[PDB]
């Protein structure tokens, strides 16, 4: 994204600068046409470009980073280092595997993480695994409006979990197994 | 020839041949809580890096027997090495006796040590008789003398005269180390805490 923003104009070359850049997430995070939307959205530039915040004032309109590397998930070759795309990753994922398990790992496609508060990253899986998938299963996407925390949010859960205390190891049994324990 | 006298008790199990192994070799086993509850015998508790809150399996709780396989155990891990040099009747043992200890067990373990350890010769001598023997043998001009032995497990006021104890005289009391030890623990756990049980 830095590179972009150079090739725009900024030229930022140090994290103490791209900081900014880091930020822009937070509104330039969109994608609906993985294979055009760049270009698309090129073609008819109006009330797509969120004109981030610089701030020395330039709010020049950026409208083009806006869909490029929120896509970069689903096309690696994008950017440059080669992998399958990230719908295609976890499709290989489910298909790797059980039969039988293969159709709850449809169902049941969670997303999480400060990466996938991309507004898009939804439909997008949505479309690119019923692409990938058989017509009879389906994809019940579910993306937690807090997805944010979401790790967090089940971390805590499972810890602070009532009956969950027999589970936890103790000095107890370190003085006697240490590291040994089940690991 | 050599000889190995044998002194037992609930604190201590005192043996030694006719020239070393002159020590406080206790008689009881110990466990310990985070030995993965390793039973350990009299002398090998040095081995143990951390004797707090020690599992004392005990033969002897007071002046009699108990679960002889523990009073086995600890002859057996003794002789084993450095301390008797198994061989058995190469030489003989002397093992000292209560003031009044069970007659049975007594004779059933003279009936082990003569059968399982087959030592060429053993005999039935008291434990205060040989502190007698000692005495009259230090004073010669002696004809009558007193012991009183207050062991860590023993308090016996025990007479002797004409090299021949009398049992009307001679008594027993349950004021031993052991309670000593006991009452100390009971009054530091309820003026410090409600509960301390090392
Ligand atoms: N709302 C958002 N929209 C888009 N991207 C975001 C958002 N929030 C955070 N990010 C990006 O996601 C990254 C943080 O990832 P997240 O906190 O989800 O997991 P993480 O703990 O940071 O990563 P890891 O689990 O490997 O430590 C940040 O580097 C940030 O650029």
């Amino acid at each position: 994204l830095m590179k972009i923003l150079t090739e725009r104009g900024y030229s930022f070359t140090t994290t103490a600068e791209r900081e900014i850049v880091r930020d822009i997430k937070e509104k330039l995070c969109y994608v609906a046409l993985d294979f055009e939307q760049e270009m698309a959205t090129a073609a008819s530039s109006s009330s797509l470009e969120k004109s981030y915040e610089l701030p020395d004032g330039q709010v020049i309109t950026i409208g083009n980073e806006r869909f490029r590397c929120p896509e970069a998930l689903f096309q690696p070759s994008f950017l440059g280092m080669e992998s399958c795309g990230i719908h295609e990753t976890t499709f290989n994922s489910i298909m790797k595997c059980d039969v039988d398990i293969r159709k709850d790992l449809y169902a049941n496609t969670v997303l999480s993480g400060g990466t996938t508060m991309y507004p898009g990253i939804a439909d997008r899986m949505q479309k690119e695994i019923t692409a990938l998938a058989p017509s009879t299963m389906k994809i019940k996407i579910i993306a937690p409006p807090e997805r944010k925390y979401s790790v967090w949010i089940g971390g805590s859960i499972l810890a602070s979990l009532s009956t969950f205390q027999q589970m936890w190891i103790s000095k107890q049994e370190y003085d006697e197994s240490g590291p040994s324990i089940v690991h | 020839m050599t000889t190995l006298v044998l002194d037992n008790g609930a604190y201590n199990a005192k043996i030694g041949y006719s020239h070393e192994n002159v020590s406080v070799i206790p008689n009881c086993q110990f466990r310990s809580k985070t030995a993965r509850l390793k039973t350990f015998t009299a002398n090998q508790i040095d081995e143990i890096k951390d004797p707090s809150g020690l599992f004392y399996i005990l033969p002897f709780q007071k002046g009699y027997l108990v679960n002889w396989d523990v009073q086995r155990q600890v002859w057996d891990y003794l002789f084993g090495k450095e301390m008797y040099q198994v061989d058995f009747l190469d030489t003989n043992i002397i093992i000292t006796e209560p003031y009044f200890n069970f007659t049975s067990i007594q004779e059933s373990m003279n009936e082990i040590l003569f059968e399982e350890y087959q030592f060429q010769a053993v005999l039935r001598v008291n434990a205060g008789a040989l502190s007698a023997h000692r005495y009259f043998r230090d004073n010669p001009s002696e004809l009558c003398c007193i012991i009183v032995d207050s062991g860590y497990s023993f308090t016996h006021i025990v007479p002797y005269c004409r090299s021949k104890k009398k049992k009307e005289a001679i008594i027993r009391i349950n004021v031993g180390g052991k309670l000593l030890t006991n009452h100390l623990k009971e009054i530091i756990s309820y003026r410090q805490l409600h509960v301390m049980d090392e």
